[PDB]
């Protein structure tokens, strides 16, 4: 993140438009597809994008699911390790109580039943101190893990988060005083634009995106774009969000540039599904400002 | 005596009556539909004859002469009285209340009030809304088909037992057997009153039509986008119509329909009225009455006029805009909940990243939910009635309520922000304003004046610190007394005529406003987006409960449904008590059962 | 490419959904009582597994035949991966169910 | 203690499925009563007469 | 109390840098072409408030299947030409002021001349010269504006902001 990665953005941000606005819909999908391929074309015609960026990217998305599935498989391990020692640690089940007997006096009794299996107080009454010290121990360490209200999923991401400092994540504070709406010195604004020209359909002899690098980049970029607090906007402000919208309004089928625009949009709405599904798992794990009023002059 | 007159005081007290009366006859006609819950003594097959003897003369009342055909209800007539004192006693009620309103709008008509709905927003609003709720209660009289039976045989017993009838029997009588058309009597009835109501129905050419624009209208100009200019976002929304931006459009065409077969004079001579008429009609085909009870407009409406002299004009009208109307209203109505659906989510998507902008854009999320909710009626009462063929079912709704949830979920959780914001306002620049503006009238009495210098000094004391501290305010006193300045003052023979200062009236409207944003938030989120009448209407929310389930696009948005159900209690009166358990009950049932289903569905995804 | 649909796919597409609606509410407000929507889950999912445990043996006692424990294991393994799968979705601790459900 | 650096709490509790008051909302019985002009007198500038 | 307004003319006459000198008070020497945008301004005028939209077209010839979306449902028409530019002058004539007739035979139109700043510089006259061009001077827009029949002709300059007020209160009271 801090080499590579932070050199491409840079420059990618300065082959990008420095305003860009939503279309209205007036103009209907077909025209405003000619209006993004135009705004856009630089990164289009960018070929290291998908080569070394693309690749970056995914190395950091797979570390992360990494992360995310041994955690998930020393949980599932761990607590299959818990179940084995509850006889040893008189953890009972919920026995079966019918009419005619109450729950204390049938546990009292299944306990009882099970009383010489509990093992630290057969060493305490008879055994020597170094057993009884040693035994204390490992029942402490056996019955105290990390699937007891543990996790390390978060620290992962803070760290991550941490590790962005650099101003061209943010950019400037924005001069309306509220958030940046047209201009482009975000990151979800070059996710967006990288969104635009990996959903153009490829040709038959090369290879797709998920093809190659599979559902690790678009985790990449959710994060990144969770971590700085950005997703909301990027919803908001998408061009093939937009442009999916505007398609589902009007309805018009017709080749742009060599793109056909109705293939376009059901691609969109696939990685929209998929980026929706990635934020609302990464803010899941992850958990003002007041304006004051005119004066009279 | 014009001051003592307390207009202000009557309208809003008969107001609250005529809806506590409205919920009591309701639930008495509802209870005698079925024959499960009605009284024993209407079903029993050997007291059938007393009954149809009493219906054969309802008023007219024979005792001393048995003749053989009422024996059996002689001796039963203690468990009547004492079982039928209710209702008799809810239609006493409703006669006091019709000859208290009747009353109240003379004195209106001697007086000669002025009516402006961008002037006196407070006083228009009151009078249409008890005229309506007078109209309404009378239809629903009409409907309850066993209103004689009870009233004749309550008061047959009572003659029995005590040899007097009851004192307030005549008048209930009288006033039945009138009332059999009732929108017919009421025409004759309202002639004297013509000129004030004409006059409100005409002021509402200002709001109404710009109301009812199309969603292409609304695509055109952006509607509710805070993202489309974004220099000024950060600028408060306003408008001198403030009131007006948020008012439920279904209570603007029940004011207009109402209002103008009442004063069917001023049509052939008035064409802005006409018009008005025309669009309200085209607007809609089915209007709602009291919760699930509907009426029909242009079957009403053709047979009330068909004995007119020379109306077939209005005859014809009526005809081109039901056909109208049928035609595209379903149509039109699809399109504006298809923009609803995407404003709503950008509106909560940004104020969720920005909840500073709630205050000064809070304007903009109560107009929105207001149209959400106006749609989601209008949808609910047409699909059950209304078979000509689909066309009337929406399965995108969840999103709708969904949002409107959010918003609500926003407007409660930053509520101190939005305080902190308009206390600022109040304390900074209306004050000022007002200040320089009373110093500048040529001459005011002292009960006028006690009450505009005590709006300056209340809004002066008010700071800042009293916020974070939880301090919770009390402005119910300005805006009583702003009502009272506005009946003061829209009368004739006045000092201080509220026509020549209308700026004076819409700034104090907007102080109103910012008052009731300040104190009021739960009142203007109930009253904005409520939506109380699912609980009247299951067996749709049931179909689109399980709709929304079955598609998986909109299963995120499927807990709105178990939301909705909190607000099943709004609709409860002080005055019907009784309705309160059964209602709380079914809120409690409801949900469970959604919760339980998207439970089913979530383990069966999972085995899967 | 990704315009194919499998079963898979869809189901979870489908599953994320619902679970993200689950989780939108902790607690909710009616007539004062409070409802909490994922102890729904939790206890469906609690009958759902152990059903399920019962049901794969599959023991016919007309025909003395069950199922070997080395399937039945994989089968179990497996429920607990997609359950754990659940749980990146909704805050529901999943080892107590596991605990329950297999003590 | 190695593994322990990067881990944190987890805010997991446990509720009951439905939760009741300690006191329900009782019926509340009917009694009639007739129209006063004269409760909005107490507040704001009313007028008595 | 809205009007609409699309401005239509040669490429590099400086329509979007009029509306934005307008709007944002500022100048950009910058020379970004564009296929559509839409700018939105508050005025007072004649005493009564109006809310502008403004429309900003492309002069490039590729883009023309894409200028007749902004026409449609239109008040006013402004047609820019360079000053120093007598080819886009002569467009007028044969291409801006025809299409505009097509499309909307009935809306009125206001011709402004662009760059008045440039027009006075023996610096730029005199590398029109080496072109063997001459800039326009005011009574030949005068009998232009006359023969295309525009409401109006003016002259403007953004970096100057000379008649920038003008052009825009003056299409407001062209509709009325
Ligand atoms: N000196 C000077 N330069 C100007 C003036 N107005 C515009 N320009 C310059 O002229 C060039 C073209 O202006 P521009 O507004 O981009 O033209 P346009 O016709 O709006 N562009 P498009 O072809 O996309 O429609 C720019 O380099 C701009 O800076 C002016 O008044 N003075
Ligand atoms: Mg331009």
């Amino acid at each position: 993140l801090q080499g590579t990665i932070l050199q491409y953005v840079k420059t990618l941000m300065e082959v990008m438009p420095k305003i860009c606005r939503l279309p209205r819909h007036e103009y209907g999908s077909p025209g405003i597809l000619e209006f993004f391929h135009h705004q856009l074309k630089d990164i289009v015609e960018y070929a290291e994008l998908k080569t070394v960026c693309f690749q970056n990217l995914r190395e950091v998305g797979n570390a992360i699911l990494f992360c995310l599935l041994i955690e998930q498989s020393l949980s599932l391990e761990e607590v299959c390790d818990l179940l084995h020692a509850a006889p040893f640690q008189n953890i009972l089940p919920r026995v079966h109580v019918k009419e005619g007997e109450r729950l204390d006096a049938k546990m009292k009794r299944l306990e009882s039943k099970y009383a010489p299996l509990h093992l630290v107080p057969l060493i305490e009454r008879l055994g020597t101190p170094q057993q009884i010290a040693i035994a204390r121990e490992g029942d402490l360490l056996t019955k105290e893990r990390l699937c007891c209200g543990l996790s390390m999923f978060e620290v992962i991401l803070t760290r991550i988060r941490s590790f962005l400092d650099d101003p061209i994540w943010r950019g400037p504070l924005p001069s309306n005083g509220v958030m940046h709406v047209d201009e482009c010195v975000e990151f979800h604004r070059l996710w967006s634009a990288m969104q635009f020209v990996y959903c153009i359909p490829v040709g038959t002899h090369e290879f797709t995106v998920e093809q190659c690098f599979g559902d690790g980049l678009h985790w990449a970029g959710c994060m990144i774009i969770v971590l700085l607090g950005q997703q909301r906007r990027f919803a908001v402000l998408d061009f093939c969000y937009h442009l999916l919208k505007v398609q589902k309004h009007d309805g018009k089928d017709e080749i742009i540039k060599n793109v056909p625009l109705k293939k376009m949009v059901e691609r969109i709405r696939k990685f929209q599904i998929l980026n929706d599904e990635i934020i609302t798992i990464l803010d899941k794990y992850l958990k003002v400002r007041c304006f004051q009023p005119p004066i009279h002059q | 005596q014009p001051s003592q007159q307390k207009l202000a005081e009557k309208l809003t007290i008969l107001n609250d009556r005529g809806v506590g009366m409205l919920t009591r006859l309701y639930n008495i006609k509802k209870a005698c539909g079925d024959p499960k819950a009605k009284p024993s003594y209407l079903i029993d097959k050997n007291l059938e004859s007393a009954v149809k003897f009493i219906v054969r003369k309802f008023p007219a009342v024979e005792t001393r002469n048995n003749n053989q055909q009422l024996a059996q209800l002689q001796k039963e007539k203690s468990e009547i009285l004492k079982n039928l004192a209710l209702y008799y006693f809810t239609f006493v009620d409703v006669m006091e209340f019709k000859d208290h309103v009747c009353e109240l709008l003379n004195t209106i008509d001697v007086c000669q009030v002025f009516f402006d709905i961008t002037v006196n927003f407070d006083l228009t609003k009151n009078y249409l809304d008890l005229i309506i709720t007078y109209t309404t209660l009378m239809i629903l009289l009409s409907r309850i088909e066993e209103r004689k039976a009870i009233i004749g045989l309550y008061n047959y017993a009572h003659e029995m037992t005590h040899g007097a009838s009851d004192r307030e029997y005549p008048r209930l009588g009288q006033m039945i057997v009138d009332y059999e058309n009732p929108l017919k009597k009421m025409m004759e009835e309202f002639v004297p009153h013509s000129k004030s109501l004409s006059d409100a129905l005409i002021s509402l050419q200002m709001v109404y039509p710009r109301r009812n624009l199309s969603a292409d209208q609304w695509r055109n100009a952006q509607l509710l986008s805070l993202i489309s200019a974004p220099s000024t976002m950060l600028n408060p929304a306003q408008s001198d119509t403030m009131p007006c931006e948020y008012l439920s459009l279904d209570a603007m065409e029940k004011w207009i329909i109402f209002g103008f077969i009442l004063c069917h004079g001023i049509l052939n001579t008035d064409a802005t009225a006409l018009n008005l008429w025309k669009l309200a009609l085209q607007s809609s085909s089915c209007l709602s009455l009291f919760r699930d009870e509907v009426f029909h407009i242009h079957k009403a409406a053709e047979d009330l006029f068909v004995n007119i002299r020379g109306y077939n004009k209005r005859i014809n009208d009526i005809r081109e805009c039901k056909e109208a109307a049928v035609s595209h209203a379903g149509s039109m109505h699809r399109e504006r909940r298809k923009f609803l659906r995407s404003a709503l989510k950008e509106l909560a998507t940004v104020l969720s990243d920005q909840p500073g902008l709630l205050g000064p854009k809070a304007l903009f999320v109560f107009m929105a939910l207001s149209f959400a909710r106006d749609e989601i009626i209008w949808l609910l009462r047409h699909a059950d009635n209304m078979p000509k063929k689909d066309d009337f079912i929406d399965k995108h709704i969840a999103e709708l309520i969904f949002y409107m949830e959010e918003l609500r979920a926003h407007v409660r959780k930053y509520g101190p922000v939005m305080q902190r914001y308009y206390v600022q306002y109040l304390s900074g620049f209306d004050a000022v304003v007002l200040n320089e503006l009373v110093q500048n009238l040529s001459v005011c009495p002292e009960d006028e004046s006690i009450i505009m210098s005590s709006f300056v000094n209340t809004m002066t004391s008010l700071s800042v610190k009293q916020v974070e501290d939880g301090e919770v305010f009390d402005f119910r006193g300005m805006r009583l007394d702003w009502f009272r300045l506005q009946a003061y003052t829209s009368v004739s023979k006045a000092s201080l005529g509220l026509a020549d200062h209308r700026e004076l009236g819409k700034m104090m409207n907007t102080i109103i406003f910012h008052t009731k944003m300040v104190d009021s938030l739960v009142e203007m989120l109930v009253e904005t987006s409520d939506l109380s009448i699912f609980c009247f209407y299951s067996r749709a929310f049931e179909k689109m409960f399980q709709q929304c389930l079955e598609l998986p696009s909109q299963s995120r948005y499927s807990i709105a449904f178990p939301l909705l159900c909190t607000h099943f209690m709004s609709c409860t009166h002080e005055l019907c008590p009784e309705e309160r358990h059964h209602i709380g009950d079914r809120s409690l049932s409801l949900c469970n059962m959604f919760l339980d289903e998207m439970a089913k569905q979530a383990r069966n995804l999972i085995t899967d | 490419n990704r315009l194919v649909v499998t079963n898979l796919d869809k189901l979870h597409t489908a599953l994320s959904e619902l679970c993200f609606s689950i989780n939108y509410v902790p607690n909710m407000v009616v007539w004062e009582h409070t409802f909490t929507p994922r102890e729904y889950l939790t206890s469906h999912l609690e009958i759902r597994f152990t059903k399920s445990i019962v049901g794969m043996t599959m023991y016919n006692q007309a025909t003395q035949e069950i199922a070997k424990p080395s399937e039945l294991l994989t089968s179990v393994r497996a429920y607990m991966t997609v359950l754990q799968s659940i749980e990146n979705y909704v805050q529901i601790d999943i080892t107590r169910v596991f605990n329950n459900v297999l003590l | 203690r190695e593994i322990g650096i990067l881990t944190t709490n987890k805010n997991t509790s446990r509720t009951h499925k439905i939760i009741a008051p300690a006191n329900l909302e009782r019926p509340v019985r009917y009694i009639r009563k007739p129209i006063d002009y004269t409760i909005l007198d107490d507040i704001g500038h009313g007028v008595k007469v | 109390q809205a009007i609409k307004c699309v401005v239509v003319g040669d490429g590099a006459v400086g329509k979007t840098c009029l509306l934005i000198s307008y709007t944002t008070n500022a100048f950009s020497g910058e020379y970004i072409p564009t296929v559509f945008d839409n700018y939105s301004a508050n005025v007072m005028v004649d005493g009564k408030p109006v809310n502008l939209g403004l429309w900003d077209t492309a002069g490039q010839e590729d883009y023309d299947r894409l200028r007749p979306l902004s026409y449609p449902q239109t008040d006013v028409f402004l047609i820019c030409f360079s000053l120093v530019s007598p080819a886009s002058f002569e467009n007028v004539r044969a291409k801006w002021y025809p299409e505009v007739r097509h499309h909307c035979p009935n809306t009125p139109i206001i011709l402004v001349g662009t760059k008045l700043d440039l027009r006075d510089d023996k610096d730029t006259i005199e590398k029109l010269k080496e072109k063997k061009l001459t800039p326009i001077t005011y009574p030949q827009g005068l009998a232009m504006a006359k023969e295309i029949g525009a409401v109006k002709y003016l002259e403007c300059s953004a970096l100057t902001q000379r008649g920038l007020k003008t052009v825009f209160d003056e299409a407001i009271r062209a509709v009325l």
